[PDB]
RNA sequence: GGAACUUUACCAGAUCCGGACAGGAUGAGGAUUGACAGAUUGAGUGUUCUUUCUCGAUUCCCUGAAUGGUGGUGCAUGGCCGCUUAUGGUCGGUGGAGUGAUUUGUUUGGUUGAUUCCGUCAACGGACGAGAUCCAAGCUGCCCAGUAGAAUUCAGAAUUGCCCAUAGGAUAGCGCAUUCGGUCGAAUUCUUCUCUGCGGGAUUCCUUUGUAUUUGCACAAGGUGAAAUUUUGGGCAACAGCAGGUCUGUGAUGCUCCUCAAUGUUCUGGGCGACACGCGCACUACAAUGUCAGUGAGAACAAGAAAAACGACUCGAACCUACUUGAUCAAAAGAGUGGGGAAACCCCGGAAUCACAUAGACCCACUUGGGACCGAGGAUUGCAAUUAUUGGUCGCGCAACGAGGAAUGUCUCGUAGGCGCAGCUCAUCAAACUGUGCCGAUUACGUCCCU
């Protein structure tokens, strides 16, 4: 597919990434990635998700783990701060992995 | 039209090129019995976890 | 008269026998009619592959086998009672399915 | 559609194998020792065995909830249908997976192979194991690769009974010179409790009960 | 590793960046993306131009460094596998002996497949390997069957006695005669057969006017028995190694090579299949212990369909197969109607080696043996069949081959050999492999001549 990521698609992925602090995606270029954002489902191509997460990893904002044709990206503390500023959320906002 | 040409044949989804190991994504010597879709070398390493055992 | 079939399936022989015995004892506690348990034929999944990762040497093979043990217990009991009998902790890897016979 | 029983068993085995691989890579530095899952209608409960349960959990279970998010997203579990639990191994020295990770960590810290391997053996034999056998191979000294093995106590190699009494695990160590393989075997003490030991008497051991 | 495309690593070309990130230019008075049409082109491929629209800050331009690679190096490696090595081998501790390397233990004798045991003993104590354990197969107990069956009653239906064939032999029967899984009948009774989780059962157990015998360890015949010696067949299998193989399994991996007209990736087309030839393995034969044509009775392992997607609204379809039609006229097809998630449908699994007193054709010939090569028609799988994909039909058969020199492989009982069937590779294709059952011997049960 095309690596060129539309800005709304990036915003949806980042909102999902912050809401659920982990994104798991199969490594297939001609594949589709599905996520749920406060209800409903939005679809991003798997290759574009890989591109966005590769950029984040190069900036040391996330931790990447790979196993059986699947990626497992987790936001770091720096990544949480980055997403909170990028998404213009309140400082009290936290991913679901951190809520009590 | 380079998007339509890009991976146009891989989108057909037939033959050995459409199938790969579910562990290593290699397209050679694929065990397709019982819909395992695991490479033979990868199966020997993971057979114990899958549940198979060497008996006789 | 409602007849309910319980199918116990696993790849561990000890686990399936333990679950079947526990179901049988609990079913007799509620003094319901029992048919079985029936030891259905055990199926062996067989995969034979070369041992070498390359193609070199004597063509030696590994024969991997997986055995599946299945049991069926027929109960003449209401669905509420059969739920009570089923309501217990089972071993891991044991699948118990409840179906109402026609 | 309803998959046949053969397909269901194959699917469940593949799910376990992928789950084991994911946790092995994720919890390598926490002494990952195994994983078991119990499936019900209400939820699927997964229990992780590790030595350092504090690092597996994290603060307020941050790490364990991140691992839950990984498993839930990959296998498309619904909300409230998946749960993870962490339990510690009662004896670390009787777990081959925990010891082989410890040996790999010590080798990655520029420690001598003889020192690290003997340290593992002393710890394992102190834990009550009948025997320990660790081996390290590949580019240990220089350009030429050699394999060296360190053993103590009992060890059975043949038959099918060593599949029960012997706990094994092998890891790859990535050094500057190349790849080093470490394999740890532990002769589990036959203990009447099934947690640490097959609980069966050894296949070739015959005991005569003393008369009253 | 049975490659049409893909696979694919090779060749002729053409795309994309899947060069993250950082630093520095340009930059919403627009960084950039994608395109209709006409040219370029193999391409109705915006790949590039003309032309303007479109998307907007994701990119683009330059340097660095990253990334990927079925690029190298298996003589840098891990892991795995093969082999030395299918035999009975291997190692400490303490003690003895040597200046030491080393040696004893670990052995002269008998026995065992066995460094297996019994004895003997500068050793004693142990640890592996062998054995034991494990998995199947043979006999058997309990448990069990609306996913296996059986028997018995009534009810229905069928044959029913004089019959001897175109020439008609041999082969049981001589209180109640049999038969009908659609008779798509109905009820009682059961586990003999089937299914199987845990058991039982075999061990040199018993015998010898045997061998050998101080003894011991044992051996040989015969009993008992389903089974009589590691029951049978497998799996596992030590310690040392090999510069054996694999960097073409992996997000295994060090160093190094390429990296934007790329050795990355994708697409198009070729090739991996080419043929004076040599070699290894297999299939088919050379025919009458046969080939055709017909009919009968008859196995066992096994496999079978799909999604975070498509339609309806959880269900359907993919996969396998039965029945019927096609059929008032070939096969192969094509179609419907069901069933099956697989002890449930296929299935009472009608495999063919085999059998036939079939009163069938052929009659010793490269012949009705053989079926290689090649020609025309048609169907099917696939996005694509030319370099025949694969079946089916009629032709070709005049292509050799009439039992194969020197050499050489494997094998001791349900074995060799012969015969099929399933799985596997697989959209289509088996002369391969992995299993399975069927018909079933000759020979030896010995030796160290050869290896
Ligand atoms: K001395
Ligand atoms: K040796
Ligand atoms: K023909
Ligand atoms: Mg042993
Ligand atoms: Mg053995
Ligand atoms: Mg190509
Ligand atoms: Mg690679
Ligand atoms: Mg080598
Ligand atoms: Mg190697
Ligand atoms: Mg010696
Ligand atoms: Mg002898
Ligand atoms: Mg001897
Ligand atoms: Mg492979
Ligand atoms: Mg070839
Ligand atoms: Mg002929
Ligand atoms: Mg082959
Ligand atoms: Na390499």
């Amino acid at each position: 597919m095309s690596t060129y990521v539309p800005k709304p698609s990036r915003d949806n992925v980042y909102r999902f990434f912050f809401t659920e602090g982990v994104i798991a995606c199969k490594k297939d270029r001609m594949g589709t990635w599905t996520g749920t954002l406060g209800g409903n489902t939005f679809t991003v191509p798997c290759i574009q998700v890989m591109q966005l997460m590769r950029s984040l990893k190069s900036r040391n904002l996330i931790k990447e783990q790979y196993a059986w044709r699947h990626y497992y990206w987790t936001l770091n503390d720096e990544g949480i701060a980055y997403m909170r500023s990028y998404l213009h959320l309140a400082p009290s906002a936290m991913p679901n992995t951190q809520k009590p | 039209g380079h998007l339509d040409q890009w991976r146009s044949r891989q989108k057909i989804g037939m033959g050995k090129g459409a199938r790969c190991c579910v562990i290593c994504s290699n397209q050679k010597a694929l065990i397709r019995k019982y819909e395992l879709n695991v490479c033979r070398q990868c199966f020997r390493e993971n057979a114990e976890h899958i549940g198979f055992t060497k008996l006789r | 008269g409602q007849t309910v079939r319980l199918t116990i399936t696993s790849r561990n022989a000890k686990a399936v026998e333990s679950v079947t015995s526990q179901l049988l004892t609990r079913a007799r506690d509620e003094k319901v009619t029992i048919h079985g348990p029936v030891r259905l034929p055990t199926r062996t999944l067989k995969i034979t592959t070369r041992k070498t990762p390359c193609g070199n040497g004597t063509n030696t093979w590994d024969t991997f086998e997986l055995k599946i043990y299945k049991r069926i217990i027929d109960l003449h009991a209401p669905t509420e009672q059969v739920k009570k009998i089923t309501s217990f902790t089972m071993e891991s890897g044991v699948d118990v399915s409840i179906t109402i016979l026609d | 559609g309803p998959l046949s029983k053969k397909r269901m068993i194959i699917r469940d085995g593949v799910f376990y194998a992928e789950l084991f691989e994911f946790l092995k890579r994720e919890l390598a530095e926490e002494g990952f020792s195994g994983v078991s899952y119990h499936v019900t209608t209400l939820r699927t409960e997964i229990v992780i065995k590790a030595t350092k349960t504090r690092e597996v959990l994290g603060v307020n279970g941050r790490r364990i909830r991140e691992l839950t998010a990984c498993i839930q997203q990959r296998f498309n579990y619904k909300e409230g249908k998946l749960q993870l639990y962490v339990e510690r191994v009662e004896v670390r020295g009787l777990s081959a997976m925990a010891q082989v990770e410890s040996l790999r960590f010590k080798l990655l810290s520029n420690l001598q192979v003889r020192r690290a391997a003997m340290g593992i053996i002393r710890y394992v034999m102190e834990s009550g194991a009948k025997g320990c056998e660790v081996t390290v191979g590949g580019k240990i000294k220089g350009q030429r690769a050699k394999s060296m093995t360190f053993r103590d106590g009992y060890m059975i190699k043949s038959g099918t009974a060593h599949k029960s009494f012997v706990d094994s695990a092998c890891r790859h160590c990535y050094m500057r010179a190349g790849c080093i393989g470490v394999k740890v075997k532990i002769m589990l003490p036959g203990d009447s409790t099934g947690r640490n030991g097959p609980s069966e008497p050894l296949p070739d051991v015959i005991t005569v009960i003393e008369p009253k």
